[PDB]
């Protein structure tokens, strides 16, 4: 309702809608793919639910339109869930998935006009060694 | 029945045909300008009736003149101004203004339909 008069808004809720999109036709995107938290990458429904990399790509494909540039926040937020649960193989697979998504962001933009920054809010008491 | 061009703060052309005294074109229904010198209404040719603070004569004396129950005009220019039309209730006005600015409850102007 709060979108300007002659603009295209969608709301999508599954993975098929996400890749059907024409990023030359969607000014506002809203995509809510799970009732709550999204599925761990190692548990994800290949069919109903997109990976983090998939969402980053069409997110950048939309936001590349604006000639002034864009700001994008990407949160690989399920690593925290993985460590919090003690399940290192999920937490480490979530981190690799966000890495894939960081690789995609590098080919869709150029480092000449795009500053990208990778960090974390905090750490966990996760160690490794013997 | 004043002559064309008569100053808005002036007198009417010929005198009263009842008490042979002049009167101003402007007159109030009530208010403080009701002035009666004795049992007669005030000969206005004496006093400065185009003065800033001159109080025109009224029918009924009151501390303060009152409002009026008649209707009032609405002048409208710009987007959707023609929605402001005819005789309507006063509360209609902000509903137009909101509708046209795409604010308030009805955001219909900013719908994807045409
Ligand atoms: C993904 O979402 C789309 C649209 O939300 C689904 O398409 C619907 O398909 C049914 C038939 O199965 C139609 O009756 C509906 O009208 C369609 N929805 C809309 C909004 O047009 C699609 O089935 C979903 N796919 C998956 C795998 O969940
Ligand atoms: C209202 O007052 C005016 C002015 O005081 C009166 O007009 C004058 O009347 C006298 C005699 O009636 C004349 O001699 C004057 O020449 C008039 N003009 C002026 C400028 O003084 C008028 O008659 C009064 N009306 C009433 C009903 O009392
Ligand atoms: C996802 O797709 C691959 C196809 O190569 C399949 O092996 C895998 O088991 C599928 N898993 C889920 C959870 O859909
Ligand atoms: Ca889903
Ligand atoms: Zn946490």
């Amino acid at each position: 309702s709060f979108k300007p008069r002659y603009k295209h808004s969608h709301f999508i809720w599954n993975r098929t809608e996400l890749l059907t999109l024409d990023p030359h036709n969607v000014d506002y995107l809203l995509g809510l793919f799970e009732p709550g938290d999204m599925q761990y990458e190692l548990n994800r429904n290949n069919v109903t639910d997109p990976s983090l990399s998939e969402m980053v790509v069409v997110a950048i494909q939309i936001l590349r339109k604006n000639p002034k540039g864009f700001f994008l926040l990407v949160e690989g937020g399920r690593i925290d869930h993985g460590h919090h649960e003690g399940k290192a193989k999920q937490a480490l697979h979530e981190a690799v998935e966000m890495d894939r998504a960081i690789g995609q962001a590098g080919s869709l933009t150029s480092s000449e006009d795009t500053l990208t920054v990778v960090t974390a809010d905090h750490s966990h008491v996760f160690t490794f060694g013997g | 029945y004043t002559p064309r061009g008569n100053s808005i703060f002036g007198l009417a052309p010929m005198l009263s045909d009842t008490d042979k005294k002049p009167f101003t074109a402007i007159l109030y229904g009530n208010g403080p300008g009701y002035k009666v010198v004795g049992g007669e209404r005030e000969n206005v040719s004496m006093v400065d009736y185009a003065h800033n603070n001159y109080q025109a004569q009224s029918a009924v004396p009151l501390r303060h003149e009152t409002h009026g129950g008649e209707d009032v005009a609405v002048f409208s220019k710009g987007p959707m101004a023609h929605l402001l039309h005819g005789v309507h209730e006063q509360n209609y006005v902000p509903h137009v203004m909101a509708y046209a600015a795409c604010i308030g409850a009805n955001l219909g102007h900013c719908a994807p339909a045409a």
